[PDB]
């Protein structure tokens, strides 16, 4: 209670909507409970995830009497979005995904006869999901490879979302040495995600733990490489939580720093204090009769845990997007140009 | 019968050998003086070589290892004229004491290196900073003992005396380079730890030594690599300033004179920096491993009365 933190209202943690008001997609709820319950993700997972099940939403439209499909459809997948809303805050791959897919129903006339409703959602999804997502992704790829020499090793942290494929690239589609360190944190165990699929593709990966994290550093070792959630618009990174320890260690210690992003992750808003807009996630995890039990029946005890959490921009070099690389302090010029505008 | 001043005493074994440094040279003539002189009473002794040091320094005066021995020769003669021998045992005693520093100081260097070795780890790349002798020491038997390092060099501009090292530990082979001294932030991001040697040391650590070991003390802060100093023990000094200036050579550090026709023009900045006590970080004596708070301590005990 003396800096009330744990009351802060920016995740609600009801349950158990029963509410027949609307038709809820089967589908959808199978992508809220994998979700809420055993996190899978990252962001641009969840991205793609929520993108390929509007696309099934869509496709089985069902759609009322005397309401035109101009004039429904974006209260229905708002409904929609409700229950993601209820499950876990979204990402700004989430939000910048579903703005604009609102502005494209936003553009659609009254004409369509519900069968090239297909051919320009379906279609247009799918190009989204190209252009915006993979394809930047390939730009990713193919402007940071240039950017690692032979023989060096790379710490990442958490699960990635796209430079494993850099790593997977960098490894074997490319033969250069490379000794990845994977480090990564409770209770979401998820850089081992990337350590099964790095090792089995046989690079040499030495996991560890961020408690360990001074002898990671003492060791021959450059380019850190950091995946984001999202880049705020001063510069502020913003990520899986336990990222700007080993940012400050790594400017600390004179070694860079980079982050593989694309321009559909970057945000309008604006924040520079880490504990001002979080989620607070489940504080049941932090556990696994066990070690202790019922931090609530017992009087002045509490559990908190924190997703995400800000490296401040001194500490990252270069901000690397599809367009190019950049110095953190420059992201409002691509909130400017190209966001939006591509 | 010899004067012991200038050169007719000091200068002619320095010819002798060019192992011996500055400090201990003096502590040599200094107790040669009153070796012979020793005119039976203790009145005129200690005139006689307190105006020895200050002719002494007189001669050299911007050579502030110099000034450490012929101090440090004035506190052996305060504490071994303490004991209270009444004079008449003192005039024998003080002598037999008398050539216990080159049995002593003359093996101290090697001294240094039997503490000094267990700091250079396996696959250490080494900056070194001027001809410090005693760095060269330790390294000579870090060689000797089979490890594995590596040694970078740095210039000595104007003083040349970076020169020197890639000619000395070469031969006695270890992989090692020269690099131009402008060019230590560059490299001081990959140099594991970096040794440098005093001419001096103040009332709170310092390094009072060459043209640019601050330059490479402020380079070693912000890249947090650990920034040693290997010296002994006939370095403490009085001389404790305050700026990052200290005695001038012959005026200030920032000349605005004319050059008359094509005089030189490279030694017109200063040529000895200091160092405050937060960028060194461990000193080595021969009263081992010393943190610059004790080396404080050491130098604020024995020169207080």
């Amino acid at each position: 209670l003396e800096q009330s933190f744990d009351n802060s209202s920016l995740i609600s943690s009801v349950k158990e909507l029963l509410l027949n008001k609307d038709l809820i997609h089967p589908s959808i709820l199978l992508l809220t409970s994998h979700l809420a319950h055993y996190k899978i993700v990252g962001s641009i997972p969840r991205c793609i995830a929520m993108l390929e099940v509007f696309q099934i939403v869509i496709k089985d439209y069902q759609t009322p009497k005397g309401t035109t499909l101009s004039r429904n459809l974006t209260s229905y997948l708002s409904h929609q979005i409700d229950l993601l809303k209820k499950a876990r805050p979204l990402s700004v791959t989430m939000g910048n995904a579903i703005r604009w897919l609102k502005q494209e129903i936003s553009l659609i006339d009254p004409s369509t006869p519900d069968k090239a409703a297909k051919k320009d959602l379906c279609e247009k999804i799918g190009q989204f999901a190209k252009e915006k997502i993979e394809l930047a992704d390939q730009l990713i790829i193919d402007n940071a490879s240039t950017q690692i020499e032979e023989s060096t090793t790379i710490v990442t942290y958490g699960s990635s979302k796209v430079l494993t494929e850099l790593l997977l690239h960098n490894a074997i589609s490319l033969k250069k040495n490379i000794k990845v360190i994977v480090v990564d944190s409770r209770p979401l165990f998820e850089g081992r995600k990337m350590a099964e699929t790095l090792r089995n593709a046989g690079v040499n990966v030495m996991y560890a733990l961020i408690t360990s994290l001074d002898t990671i550093f003492n060791m021959d070792v450059d380019y850190v490489f950091l995946g984001a959630h999202s880049i705020l618009s001063n510069g502020f990174l913003y990520s899986r939580a336990g990222t700007a320890m080993l940012a400050m260690s790594a400017k600390r210690r004179n070694i860079p720093v980079l982050v593989c992003c694309e321009s559909l992750k970057f945000s309008q808003r604006v924040q520079l204090d880490s504990v001002t807009f979080n989620e607070l996630a489940d504080p049941n995890d932090l556990v696994n009769k066990n070690i202790l039990d019922g931090w609530q029946e017992l009087p002045s005890l509490n559990i908190v845990n924190i997703l995400y959490d800000l490296t401040p921009p001194e500490y990252i070099k270069k901000v690397i997007t599809e367009f190019g690389a950049l110095p953190p302090s420059s992201v409002p010029v691509i909130l400017r140009e190209y966001k939006g505008s591509a | 019968m010899s004067e012991f001043n200038i050169t007719e005493t000091y200068l002619r074994f320095l010819e002798e050998d060019t192992e011996m440094t500055m400090p201990i040279a003096a502590i040599e003539a200094l107790v040669t003086l009153l070796r012979i002189k020793t005119p039976e009473t203790a009145a005129e002794m200690i005139n006689t070589i307190k105006s020895s040091t200050e002719e002494l320094i007189k001669s050299i005066p911007n050579s502030v290892s110099l000034r450490a021995g012929c101090d440090i020769f004035m506190r052996f003669v305060l504490r071994n004229l303490h004991l209270y021998g009444d004079w008449e045992n003192c005039k024998q005693h003080l002598i037999e004491n008398g050539q216990l520093f080159v049995s002593r100081a003359k093996k101290s260097r090697n001294k240094i290196a039997e503490i000094g070795v267990d700091f250079i780890a396996d696959d250490d790349i080494i900056l070194v900073h001027g001809y410090s002798r005693a760095v060269f020491s330790l390294l000579n038997h870090a060689a000797n003992k089979f490890i594995r390092f590596r040694c970078v060099v740095t210039e000595s501009r104007p003083s040349k005396q970076g020169n020197q090292l890639y000619t000395l530990l070469e031969q006695k082979g270890i992989p090692v380079t020269l690099i131009v001294d402008s060019a230590v932030g560059a490299v001081i991001d990959k140099v594991d730890k970096v040794f440098v040697g005093a001419e001096g040391v103040a009332e709170s650590g310092g390094i009072i030594n060459l043209v640019g070991t601050y330059s490479v003390g402020v380079l070693a802060h912000n890249a947090r690599k650990p920034f040693y100093v290997v010296t002994e023990s006939h370095k403490f000094v009085r001389m404790f300033p305050l700026s990052s200036d200290d005695l001038p050579m012959a005026g200030p550090p920032l000349d605005f004179t004319r050059r008359t026709d094509d005089l030189e023009d490279a030694l017109r900045g200063p040529t000895i920096d200091y160092t405050a006590q937060e960028y060194i970080t461990a000193l080595i004596t021969d009263l081992g491993v010393l943190t610059p708070s004790a080396v404080s301590e050491e130098l604020i005990k024995m020169w207080y009365d």
